C-alpha cells in the first residue's frame, strides 16, 4: 500500500502482514484519529516554517 | 546560487552557516537542536579543529540583528568511503557543543525515513537550495541568504542531457538546469536541498559538486541523502568520542 501514493500517509507510511498499512510522524508529530494526517504536537515542528505558519 | 533570490529572512531558518577562523567556509541543515548535515569536503582543508563555528538564523551577513546564534562545532563525522579530494560519499554529520534554541528564526528541517524519501520524496520534481554562495561563477559571495528551485533528474537523463569528469553513483542526483542561468556553487557547498511534501519541508540532498557554476550543458550534483538516513541515525543514538574529526563505518 506505501509504495502508491505513499499509502496516503501525510508523512511515513509501515506496509503490515495483509492489506494492512499504518502511518506514522516525525518526532514533534502525532497521528490524527483519521490515521493518516500529522498534527505538531511541539512549538516548533520540523520542516514548517513560523513566519508562515503564523500568517 | 546563481540565478535565484534573496530567501525572506526566516523562510530558510534551517540554513546553517559554518565559519573556520571567522571566515565564510560552507553552509549546512539544521536536523534537530544539536545535529546539522553537511558536506566532507567542506573539512578536506581545515587544519584549526577547535575554530570551527556554526551559526543558526543567520540572513545578512553584514549586520548583527540578535536572531543569530553561534555554536562551537564538538564532532564532524564523516563515512569511512569518503576519500579526501574526491566527490563520492560527500556528507558530514556534526554535533554541536551546545543545543541551539529554536525559535520563529531556528527550526530544524525533518530529516525523512529512507522508504519515504525513496519511494515518494525522490519523485517531487522541484526542491530548493539555498546558500550564502557566490553568485556568479568566477563571482563575489551574496551577503543575504540566497534560495533557488531547482528541478531533479533521473540519473539517466543528467548523463545523457550533459555535455577527467566524475562519474554519477548512486550516492548522488542531478538538479537544476542546463542552459547557464540557475546553479548552485562553490560557497553554497554543504547546504540543504530541500523537498516539500503535504505541508512539511525535508532532506533530501546536500550542495556536493558540478563543473564550475551554472555551466552550460551541465546540472548541479547532490549528495543522495536517502542513502546515509541508517547511518546518521545510528551516530546520533551514538555517546560522543574525543577528537573533533570522527570516520565512521558505511554502511
Ligand atoms: O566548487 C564548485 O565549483 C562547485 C560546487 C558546486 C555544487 C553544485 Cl550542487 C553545483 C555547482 C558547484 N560548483
Ligand atoms: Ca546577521
Amino acid at each position: 500500500i506505501c509504495v502508491n501514493e505513499n499509502g496516503g500517509c501525510e508523512q511515513y507510511c509501515s506496509d503490515h502482514t495483509g492489506t494492512k498499512r499504518s502511518c506514522r510522524c516525525h518526532e514533534g508529530y502525532s497521528l490524527l484519529a483519521d490515521g493518516v494526517s500529522c498534527t505538531p504536537t511541539v512549538e516548533y515542528p520540523c520542516g514548517k516554517i513560523p513566519i508562515l505558519e503564523k500568517r | 546560487i546563481v540565478g535565484g533570490k534573496v530567501c525572506p529572512k526566516g523562510e530558510c531558518p534551517w540554513q546553517v552557516l559554518l565559519l573556520v577562523n571567522g571566515a565564510q567556509l560552507c553552509g549546512g541543515t539544521l536536523i534537530n537542536t544539536i545535529w546539522v548535515v553537511s558536506a566532507a569536503h567542506c573539512f578536506d582543508k581545515i587544519k584549526n579543529w577547535r575554530n570551527l563555528i556554526a551559526v543558526l538564523g543567520e540572513h545578512d551577513l553584514s549586520e548583527h540583528d540578535g536572531d543569530e546564534q553561534s555554536r562551537r562545532v564538538a564532532q564532524v563525522i564523516i563515512p569511512s568511503t569518503y576519500v579526501p579530494g574526491t566527490t563520492n560519499h560527500d556528507i558530514a554529520l556534526l554535533r554541536l557543543h551546545q543545543p541551539v534554541v529554536l525559535t520563529d528564526h531556528v527550526v530544524p528541517l525533518c530529516l525523512p525515513e529512507r522508504t519515504f524519501s525513496e519511494r515518494t520524496l525522490a519523485f517531487v520534481r522541484f526542491s530548493l537550495v539555498s546558500g550564502w554562495g557566490q553568485l556568479l561563477d568566477r563571482g563575489a559571495t551574496a551577503l543575504e541568504l540566497m534560495v533557488l528551485n531547482v528541478p531533479r533528474l533521473m540519473t539517466q537523463d543528467c548523463l545523457q542531457q550533459s555535455r577527467d569528469s566524475p562519474n554519477i553513483t548512486e550516492y548522488m542526483f542531478c538538479a537544476g538546469y542546463s542552459d547557464g542561468s540557475k546553479d548552485s556553487c562553490k560557497g553554497d557547498s554543504g547546504g540543504p536541498h530541500a523537498t516539500h511534501y503535504r505541508g512539511t519541508w525535508y532532506l533530501t540532498g546536500i550542495v556536493s559538486w558540478g563543473q564550475g557554476c551554472a555551466t552550460v550543458g551541465h546540472f548541479g550534483v547532490y549528495t543522495r541523502v536517502s542513502q546515509y538516513i541508517e547511518w546518521l541515525q545510528k551516530l546520533m543514538r551514538s555517546e560522543p568520542r574525543p577528537g573533533v574529526l570522527l570516520r565512521a563505518p558505511f554502511p
